[PDB]
């Protein structure tokens, strides 16, 4: 019953915007920042 | 694109074309690629050599070749009838 609140609605709001930035590229490529944005889903995936 | 003008306007040259085929390009910029290859190949004449290449996280010849070839007339078709049969999956990688 802390606030908590904003600890997860930012938290949910961030994996939004982490999701938005990432680019879908065809045929299987990939950038460095999308191999980031996955590094990244162990993080927003451990809090939730 | 006279071969004449060709002739007299540089010297011989050592061409590596190095196409990339990662799967980005594939689409409309991948048959770009092939017909830009073979508009290239036809500004080249028999004292030239060259050998066309490809990479998609591993650089590959994309014929039977695998070195410099004098760039005639039989060495052009074989390397226009291999870029033709290109196609575009990977990651990209410039390194290799
Ligand atoms: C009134 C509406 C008028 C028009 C507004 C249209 C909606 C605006 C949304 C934000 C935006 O316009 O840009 C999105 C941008 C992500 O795109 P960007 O990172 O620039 O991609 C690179 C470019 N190729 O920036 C973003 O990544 C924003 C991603 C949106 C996710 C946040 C939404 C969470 C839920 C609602 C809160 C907002």
């Amino acid at each position: 019953w802390k606030p908590f609140e904003t600890i997860i609605l930012l938290t949910i709001f961030a994996n939004c915007v982490a999701l938005a930035v990432y680019l879908p590229m065809p045929e299987d490529d990939n950038n460095s920042l999308n191999l980031g944005l996955e590094k990244l889903e162990y993080f927003f995936l451990t809090v939730f | 694109r006279r071969p004449w003008y060709i002739q007299g306007a540089a010297s011989p040259k050592d061409m590596l074309i190095l196409v990339d085929v990662s799967g980005s390009v594939s689409g409309l910029t991948l048959k770009l690629i092939r017909t830009s290859v073979s508009e290239m190949l036809e500004t080249l004449s028999d004292d030239d050599f060259v050998n066309v290449a490809s990479f998609n996280s591993n650089a590959q010849d994309v014929s039977c070749f695998q070195h410099l070839v004098q760039a005639n007339v039989r060495n052009k078709k074989v390397l226009k009838d291999a870029v033709n049969n290109i196609t575009a999956k990977g990651i990209t990688d410039y390194k290799k």
